[PDB]
């Protein structure tokens, strides 16, 4: 009835874009995604205490972290 | 297209929808009750008197 | 890739009709009071020959002004003279030269002598003398 | 540069790779893969070492005689001091 | 501008101005032929000198009494929401990149544009030719003959017969 | 260290050595997986500086500065891939190579361990830059960016090298700056003016002052395809840094004649942002940005006191990526419609939707929103600035007024209607218009949410 | 969205210019070619658009005066300007 | 103030000789929409105006300048002058500052930043 | 609730952002007494907000991004009023100055759109360049810009680290000098203007100012340039007012000099009694603006003053929502700001004023009733006038339910908000006569002034278009010629010889 | 939790309850809601983990130094005995800054804490604060050299000063 025609350059080219991020950034983001959580689930830091550790304690992983 | 449900007017004044305007008027009160208190119970000061510091003995 | 003599060259003259227009017409006959004349105070290398100055000024006006764009838009062929501080630039206002905003922006500055003055309410002004006694003047008790 | 093909970069094929292989290898194995290493990166500069370093000496001079801040120029009459 | 219509500019805008400044809408009607009475006055004599103090003092006593801030009628030459849309302004020939599956919607309309174009296709051997025989040299402004003797396509095809509209 | 220089040299031979058109990928495939490497060893200390050779260390110092110089390298063949198409591939392979003998160096330096690996290495490109700014030029002007590109930057670093021959064999050696524990001062004279102005003034003719920078805008307005060195030459003004190397020490305590370096450019930052207003050049409205807050961390670094070094650093890399960035827009945008005239190009915003926030986000950070890491690069430096003497928040920060209207004039130039002539400007950014423009504000606002990791020891 | 068409404004034009007393409303209406309803020079072309633009209001252009000869010739283009009839 | 703008000035009858002052540009917007309106164009316009805008304003100067009206050796009174004065100004400050700094003791103890 | 019982604000520690030399900045919030009233206003308003931008930008296609537009706004105009950390008071004091470009700008084209932008941002950016003094001023003495820590440790000197504060003040403020900005600041859509001006981003200017209040309470010189600031602003909105043909314009001086009154109170030490203004006074120009919605669209357009008509031609409701607040903003008679503007010419009247404001700001009240009755009586008063086919529909579901919500939590609010309250003060309270009605002792003669002056303006005996007159009045003849100015004086005069002029000689 | 005499606070005064009235109080129809949908989904997961995670205990240990390296060592020009001797000052010029933090934070908790009298109570904080930097800034701040941090070179040469001038030429002492 009344109606007209809409104009719009093109939405194709944006729309087949943003997906190239979206879509990957995702597939390592979520892998790198469950590691955040599972792995500091039962593996967290603790905690003190002190040690003299007989002669000396061991190199590098001092830290307190899951990761560090 | 969208539908007639109203048409303009050359001026010759259209009409209301008849709740239009008394739904509204109940808000015509809210001003006029709601300034009830206002004379009762204050009036244009309630304050106290200074009583003209007469005593400079 | 225009070949020969693409801008102005040695002016104010040389032959002022022969620029004027060979190409680039700022002037029809050579004379528009266009002819490419305004070396006005030269030994400045700025604006040589120059198809160009001093062409009146405040704006183009971008109104109705309808050819087919002649201002702002839709570019009409080949006139440009100055340009670039036409888009911030208009043309005559109502009134002419009046400065009393200075008048009024120094209106309060009558009030200034109001401020070395105080506001003090109670008690009036009373004409006094030696009334005035801000906080205390004879003894204390 | 569209005969109605898509494309990105140049032609039919490794286009089509070129596109994985910029989006692939930029983010997502870098950006995000990487920007996990950094994140909780162990101690910078030694300040997570200092926090309770700086923590538990407070007191330990406080609690028995001691000043606190001193800047005594590091025990003079280890000094000479010329004079002229 | 011909010295005969010279006056027509300020009496386009001569009441103009006014209304801005009257309030009722009998105010602007009132002063109608009163102030209408001025322009007739001397109704025929010389176009040159003898009358051109009628245009000469026409300056003053307008210019004077000029900005009661007027009346701008909204979609004109200046003041609010005149160019206000263009959020779209129609740019046409947007239908060049597409990449279909963006073309599956309005195949209709894809069948009816490619049929304009065959006018501006070839109508040029003699719309284009006609205009070396039509301005001799330099003639003044451009458009062709109003018909183009048998029929134009359009010829002004397509930019100003197509151009875009106001929504 | 070898982690680094040896595979971006065995870089050299992935390139040639491969068939036809899978060139460009194969190389660029290859070039980003090194930034793995890049932060790998890095990011160490932190305290007590990382130094792991006799001379190299790659970057302790917390001047990391290394992490970017290895980025901008696979962001060149997405940049550069226009144009350079047209020419043939023995050719194609060259200007590959080029532009990888200049990334071997830049790793070079910033480690150097000493002045005289720096030095030979700081005059070492001119070399790989000059080749690419006279051959791929585009207009017939280049020929003169090549001399004045050379003739300043080769003209006074000469006397570098007649001072630093001076003091190897004055005071011990230079071999090493990890050592300056002896180092006496510098009290006056009329011979030793000359030595702080030998050992400096080769410097200022890279990142400008506001006088002998005739050459800057030379060859930035007409200069290779994409930008293509266009984006390299961003990160090499910039690495003027080692006057951080020398001016901590090295003569410490000469201050006395410090002002004709304050006033001089204090009052330049000021200026030449306004001579930027008018231009009508695009690729030319860029390059006096450039100038301009870059030229404000030689009023960082002559001061001393740090909340500068804390400020003076973060801008060293914070147009790093901005004034970088700018480049790659009006690239693009000149590849559609073949003038660099910036009115030419108007009524865009309609025809490039997604491209709308790119130039936004790109003209929003010389505005410096507050969270970026602009201003709190910018706000380290007026925090100290100010103690110098009260009256510097007048011209600096007049500086933050006219370059918020410098800024918005570029863009607010392109929302306007035109339709007008153009049937060009189809290509809705084909996604390397868009991808190579991403990972610069992706990478760049990023750094505020741990931003200790720019910063320096102070 | 407000429907337009071409009726209205063969009416509207027809009406106000049949309000108005210094005519006759037996007179000509889409055509008296205004010539004969010209009288003067002036006080009528400028005159009868200064009522016209007080209902649909578009700014009146001044080189369009001279169209106005055809009283189908005015509402002829006005159906250009604000996109009327099909 | 700024200005008349003279809206109105003298004229009537004399130089009525001088037509074909838009002879000059009836020419051109004849030329002009004959250039512009074609079916296949597809590009911007020469627009000669333009090009002698910018390169007789930006280049060709130092070409057409001679170092010699004493109002070109102006520049001394604008580009080296207030260079010196912003020296003035700062040289008697941070010394004046200074001074106080040893003798006497302006700041508090609480001033740790700097 | 929880508060306005055992009181117990609080602030969070949470996250620590990078800790240089010494100063530790992270991060927090404060729920203090400017946080737990206001900000359900500011939400409370924009609730009823969208509604009708809901129906106005209804057929716009690209409405689905501007709720995002306006959306961000809310969200960092919200983080100002709640952050203790003085840095984090500018990360939302800037995010909200580049918003209004981003608003303002919503129409492409039209010349002047996108050039009252490029005002929006050019005088918040000197008004920016006080607050970053401030910012300074406290490291190299204070060695923190904690809000907590310098009211803990008070400065001695505040006279420049605080002038500095009071131009940042200004330039969002509204204030006089900066005021241009304003009118023009209209041109955008009406909801805009509505959000723009009503509670938000006109009150951070007078806003700030009140957050330093136990600092700012000594140093006469402080408390002695606001007030004689401020009151001035209000004359020269109001004699500008006057004579403008603007539905939108008028609404927008109105809320100019309504700035006059809120800084005045700053000058003389009245803390909180200037806040309270802004909570009752934000209730009433967003329905202002807001009621003249359905005048604007379902009259096609006008937003003129002339071509308007009388009272009731199916606008039943809507003129009712004027009368009501145009009532209101008029000194409060027993009505919502009962609290507000009549707690002050009242209380702080009595104090060292200058003897000018006295004379100065109670005649801006007068003015206060000629605002209203002249846009009345244009718009509600006379006969109809505007051009034929006049569709008006005011049945509107997603309108009606919007202001039916304001007027209901108009009347009532006054009176709670102010009921409950801790008493933070001692107002006088012994108020002897011809110091007690005075403001409405103006307005009286006001709305004799206003219908004798109107019937005097219209319905008179024909005073002609006599020519002589002076309008410097309706010009206001500044935005005339420094707009003509300082794009000249500067922009062809230190760039032109700056440019190739010399780089090239 | 943290160290007492690390982090000290006054106790906790807990306000005693006044109903005084026969009117009902929404917050025990809200402390006695609201605690209801909390404590289930929280606290029973707080729980949930810390069991969870009784299965395994890792370690990192508290890092301390050897302290053998002195101010007054050794060699004029050397280098090696003289790497160390700023090894010494470095760390205990990091030490320095933050003590000033916690010292700081302190300070805080003698506000907000109380807030109304802000001046008759809390006897130590602000009295002892300026006590504080003003034992900072001098001889354990290399100022204006802080840009090179001038370690050791110039951290004696302050206290040269505080030495070759004070308690000597103090004249007469
Ligand atoms: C990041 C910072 C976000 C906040 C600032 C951006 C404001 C929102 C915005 O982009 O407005 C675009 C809008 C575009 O206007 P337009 O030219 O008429 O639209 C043309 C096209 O439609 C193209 O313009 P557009 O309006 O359609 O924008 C595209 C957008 C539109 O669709 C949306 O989703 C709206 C996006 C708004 C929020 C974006 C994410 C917020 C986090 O589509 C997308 O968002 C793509 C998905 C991206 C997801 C990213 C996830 C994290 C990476 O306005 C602007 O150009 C200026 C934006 C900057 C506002 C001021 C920023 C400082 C304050
Ligand atoms: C101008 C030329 C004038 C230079 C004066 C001579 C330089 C000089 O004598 O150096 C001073 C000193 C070395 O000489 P001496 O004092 O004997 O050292 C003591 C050794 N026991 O100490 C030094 O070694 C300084 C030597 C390096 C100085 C070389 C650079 C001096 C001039 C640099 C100009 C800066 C840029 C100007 C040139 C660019 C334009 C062409």
């Amino acid at each position: 009835g009344k109606r007209l025609f809409i104009i719009k350059p093109s939405g194709f080219y944006d729309k087949r874009f943003l997906k190239l991020l979206r879509f990957y950034i995702l597939l390592t983001g979520i892998p790198v995604a469950i590691g955040i959580t599972l792995i500091n689930v039962f593996i967290g830091e603790a905690e003190l205490a002190e040690i003299p550790e007989g002669y000396v304690p061991e190199h590098w992983e001092y830290f307190k972290h899951p990761i560090s | 297209g969208g539908g007639a449900h109203i048409e303009p007017r050359y001026r010759q004044f259209p009409q209301l929808t008849r709740s239009q305007v008394i739904q509204a008027e109940f808000f015509s009160a809210t001003m006029w009750f709601w300034i009830l208190w206002r004379f009762w119970h204050d009036s244009d000061a309630v304050l106290g008197h200074f009583p003209y510091p007469d005593p400079s003995q | 890739a225009s070949h020969i003599t693409k801008d102005m060259l040695p002016g104010p003259y040389p032959k002022t009709p022969e620029e004027r227009a060979a190409a680039a017409k700022k002037y029809n006959m050579r004379v528009e009071d266009y002819e490419p004349y305004p070396d006005d105070g030269t030994g400045y290398g700025d604006y040589p020959k120059l198809p160009d100055r001093s062409q009146q000024e405040r704006d183009p006006w971008y109104d109705w002004d309808h050819p087919d764009l002649r201002l702002n838009w839709g570019e009409p062929m080949h006139w440009d003279l100055d340009m670039y501080i036409r888009n911030r630039v208009d043309t005559s206002p109502t009134p002419v030269n009046w400065n009393l905003m200075c008048k009024h922006l120094f209106g309060f500055v009558a009030f200034m002598l109001f401020m070395f003055w105080v506001g003090e309410t109670y008690p009036a002004y009373q004409p006094v003398g030696p009334k005035q006694y801000p906080y205390n003047n004879l003894y204390l008790e | 540069k569209n005969p109605d093909s898509h494309g990105y970069d140049k032609d039919p094929a490794v286009d089509i790779w070129n596109m994985r292989v910029v989006f692939f290898f930029g983010f997502s194995i870098v950006l995000v893969l990487g920007s996990t290493f950094v994140a909780y990166l162990p101690d910078y500069r030694m300040q997570e070492w200092a926090r309770r370093e700086a923590e538990r000496l407070v007191k330990y001079r406080e609690a028995h005689g001691l000043p606190i801040m001193e800047s005594n120029c590091f025990d003079p009459s280890k000094i000479q001091l010329p004079e002229d | 501008l011909t010295h005969q219509q010279k006056v027509l500019r300020l009496y386009k805008r001569a009441l103009r101005h006014l209304e801005s400044w009257c309030i009722h809408r009998d105010k602007y009607r009132y002063f109608a032929c009163l102030l209408r009475a001025r322009f007739d006055e001397h109704k025929n004599e010389k176009d040159m000198v003898k009358a051109t103090q009628l245009l000469r003092e026409a300056e003053e006593e307008f210019w004077h009494g000029q900005h009661p801030q007027p009346y701008i009628f909204p979609e004109s030459p200046g003041g609010t929401s005149y160019e206000r849309y263009e959020c779209y302004k129609v740019p046409e020939w947007c239908l060049d990149d597409w990449h279909p599956s963006e073309k599956a919607m309005y195949p209709d309309y894809f069948a009816k544009r490619e049929q304009w174009k065959k006018l501006r296709r070839e109508s040029w051997e003699r719309e284009v030719k006609q205009l070396q025989e039509e301005t001799p040299v330099g003639g003044p402004r451009t458009e062709a003959l109003p018909p183009a003797r048998k029929q134009g396509d359009l010829p002004p095809l397509w930019w100003h017969i197509v151009t875009r509209p106001r929504e | 260290m070898l982690k680094y220089i040896i595979p971006t040299i065995m870089l050299m031979p992935l390139t040639w050595l491969s068939k036809n058109n899978m060139i460009w990928v194969n190389s660029t495939a290859h070039s980003l997986l090194i930034s793995f490497t890049s932060l790998l060893l890095m990011n160490q200390f932190g305290d007590n500086s990382l130094n792991f050779s006799l001379l190299f260390f790659s970057d302790s110092l917390s001047t990391p500065l290394l992490i970017l110089t290895m980025w901008l390298l696979p962001l060149m063949l997405m940049a550069s891939q226009h144009h350079l198409s047209k020419e043939n591939l023995t050719r194609k392979k060259l200007f590959i190579t080029m532009l990888i003998s200049l990334q071997l160096f830049l790793i070079m330096t910033f480690t150097a361990m000493e002045l005289i690996l720096f030095y030979i290495l700081f005059e070492a490109t001119l070399v790989p830059t000059l080749i690419i700014i006279t051959r791929w030029g585009n207009q017939t002007e280049r020929l003169n960016a090549g001399l004045y590109f050379l003739f300043y930057t080769l003209a006074g670093s000469l006397p570098l090298l007649v001072a630093l021959i001076y003091i190897q064999n004055t005071v011990g050696s230079l071999n090493f700056l990890m050592l300056q524990y002896w180092v006496q001062p510098v009290h006056n004279s009329w011979s030793n003016v000359f030595m702080w102005l030998a050992c400096m003034m080769a410097f200022m003719v890279k990142m400008p002052l506001y006088g002998l920078h005739l050459w800057l805008p030379k060859a930035h307005v007409e200069a290779p395809i994409a930008g293509s060195m266009v984006l390299a030459a961003v990160l090499l003004k910039l690495g003027g840094y080692g006057m951080l190397r020398i001016t901590l020490i090295l003569n410490p305590m000469t201050d006395f004649m410090a002002y004709p370096f304050i006033m001089l450019s204090l009052w330049g930052m000021i200026m030449t942002s306004s001579i930027c207003l008018r231009q009508t050049d695009l690729k030319s409205l860029i390059a006096y940005s450039s100038v301009s807050h870059m030229a404000l961390v030689i009023v960082a670094i002559l001061i001393q006191t740090p909340w500068s070094y804390m400020g003076a650093t973060a801008l060293m890399i914070a147009h790093g990526l901005t004034s970088s960035m700018l480049f790659c827009l009006a690239n693009s945008n000149y590849e559609r419609i073949h003038s660099r005239t910036m009115i030419l190009a108007r009524g865009l915003q309609t025809l490039l939707p997604l491209m709308a926030t790119w130039w936004l986000l790109a003209s929003l950070t010389n505005l410096a929103l507050p969270p970026t890491i602009n201003l709190i690069g910018e706000l380290f430096v007026v925090m100290s600035t100010f103690s110098w003497s009260n009256i510097t928040i007048i011209l600096m920060g007049v500086n933050m007024v006219i370059t918020a209207l410098y800024s918005l004039y570029m863009l607010i130039m392109t929302q306007r209607g035109k339709y007008t002539y153009h049937i060009n400007n189809i290509s809705p950014s084909f996604t390397r218009e868009n991808a190579l423009m991403s990972l610069h504000i992706l990478p760049l606002l990023l750094l505020t949410l741990n931003p200790k990791i720019i910063l320096g020891p102070l | 969205a407000p429907p337009l068409t071409l009726e209205g404004i063969k009416d509207r034009v027809l009406y106000v210019l049949k309000l108005y007393d210094k005519i006759d409303p037996e007179k000509l209406s889409v055509n008296s070619h205004f010539m004969k309803d010209l009288g003067l020079d002036s006080l009528d072309q400028v005159e009868i658009i200064m009522a016209m633009e007080d209902e649909f209001g578009f700014e009146i252009p001044d080189i369009d005066a001279e169209k106005l000869m055809c009283p189908q010739e005015i509402v002829d283009y006005i159906a250009d300007k604000k996109d009327v009839y099909e | 103030t700024t200005l008349d703008p003279a809206e109105y000035d003298i004229s009537s009858e004399t130089r009525k000789a001088q037509a074909e002052r838009l002879a000059i540009r009836s020419r051109l917007k004849r030329e002009y929409q004959l250039q512009y309106y074609d079916p296949s164009r597809r590009g911007v316009i020469e627009d000669p105006a333009l090009v002698r805008w910018t390169y007789a304003r930006s280049a060709n100067i130092y070409p057409n300048f001679r170092p010699n009206t004493k109002t070109s050796l102006l520049g001394a009174l604008f580009g080296i002058g207030p260079l010196v004065f912003w020296y003035y100004v700062f040289k008697t400050d941070r010394d004046r500052k200074e001074k106080l700094i040893q003798e006497g003791k302006l700041d508090r103890t609480f001033n740790i930043s700097y | 609730m929880m508060f306005i019982h055992s009181g117990q604000e609080l602030i969070i520690s949470n996250w620590h952002w990078l800790t240089i030399q010494t100063l530790k900045l992270s991060l927090s919030f404060k729920m203090d007494y400017f946080s737990m009233m206001f900000i359900p206003v500011a939400l409370f308003v924009t609730w009823s907000i969208m509604e009708f931008s809901m129906w106005y930008m209804y057929s716009d296609p690209n409405i689905n991004k501007f709720f995002k537009y306006l959306l961000l706004f809310l969200i960092t105009m919200l983080i100002l009023v709640t952050a203790n950390n003085l840095f984090q008071l500018f990360i939302g004091w800037e995010g909200v100055g580049i918003m209004s470009f981003l608003l303002i700008g919503w129409w492409y084209g039209r010349a002047d759109a996108n050039t009252a932008a490029l005002q929006a941002i050019l005088y918040n950016r000197i008004g920016d360049i006080g607050f970053i003094l401030a910012m300074a001023w406290f490291l190299t003495n204070l060695n923190t810009w904690d809000l907590q820590q310098i009211f803990m440790l008070n400065p001695s000197d505040s006279n420049m680290p605080l002038i500095g504060l009071a131009l940042a003040a200004t330039g969002k403020s509204a204030q006089f000098g900066l005021h241009p900005w304003l009118p023009s600041a209209m041109e955008g859509p009406t909801p805009v203007s509505a959000l723009l001006h009503s509670s938000t981003m006109v009150v951070a200017g007078i806003f700030l100012l009140i957050r330093f209040y136990p600092l700012t309470e000594n140093n006469k010189y402080i408390q002695s340039i606001t007030l004689c600031l401020g009151a001035i602003t209000t004359l020269f909105t109001a004699m500008c007012a006057l004579t403008q043909n603007d539905i939108k314009k008028i609404i927008a001086f109105s809320t100019s000099s309504q700035l006059g009154l809120m800084m005045v109170t700053i000058g003389i030490n009245q803390p909180y009694l200037a806040f309270l203004h802004i909570c009752t006074h934000a209730f009433f120009k967003a329905m202002l603006f807001m009621c003249s919605g359905s005048i604007i669209h379902s009259l096609n357009d006008e937003q003129d003053i002339r071509k308007m008509g009388g009272l009731f031609k199916a606008m039943p409701f809507t003129t009712t929502a004027l009368i009501v607040g145009s009532l209101a903003l008029t000194g409060m008679p027993f009505l919502t700001g009962f609290y507000s503007k009549d707690l002050i010419i009242e209380a702080a009247n009595t104090s060292y004023t200058n003897a000018w404001a006295l004379l100065m700001t109670l005649i801006a009240t007068s003015f206060t009733a000629i605002y209203s009755t002249r846009i009345i009586f244009f718009a509600l008063l006379g006969q109809p006038r505007f051009p034929t086919l006049v569709n008006i529909n005011e049945n509107n579901p997603l309108l009606i339910n919007s202001i039916k919500r304001l007027l209901i939590g108009s009347l009532f609010a006054g009176y709670i908000i102010s009921n409950n309250i801790p008493p933070t003060t001692i107002p006088q309270m012994t108020m002897p006569y011809y110091l007690k009605t005075t403001a409405l002792i103006v307005t009286i003669l006001g709305f004799i002034l206003a219908l004798e002056i109107s019937n005097m303006t219209k319905n008179l005996k024909y005073h002609y278009p006599s020519n002589a007159f002076k309008f410097s009045t309706l010009l206001g003849y500044f935005p005339t010629i420094m707009h003509r100015l300082a794009p000249y004086m500067n922009l062809s005069m230190s760039q032109k010889s700056a440019s190739s002029l010399l780089d090239l000689i | 939790s943290w160290d007492k005499d690390v982090y000290p606070e006054p106790p906790r005064r807990t306000p005693a309850p006044s109903p005084q009235t026969s009117l009902p109080n929404p917050i025990t129809y809200l402390t006695k809601a609201f605690d209801l949908l909390v404590d289930r989904p929280v606290t029973l997961v707080r729980e949930f983990i810390e069991r969870q995670h009784a299965k395994n205990k890792y370690y990192y240990y508290h890092r301390e130094f050897r302290r053998v390296p002195d101010i007054t060592e050794c060699q004029e020009k050397d280098v090696l005995c003289m790497f160390e001797a700023e090894m010494q000052w470095r760390r205990d010029y990091k030490v320095d800054q933050e003590i000033v933090n916690i010292i700081q934070e302190r300070l805080k908790a003698c506000q907000q804490r109380e807030g109304e009298s802000h001046r008759q109570n809390c006897a130590k904080e602000l009295e002892q604060f300026t006590q504080v930097v003003k034992a900072y800034q001098d001889r354990y701040h290399d100022l204006g050299a802080h840009y090179s941090a001038r370690k050791c070179l110039a951290k004696q040469k302050q206290r040269m000063l505080a030495e070759r001038k004070a308690a000597k030429e103090a004249a007469a002492a």
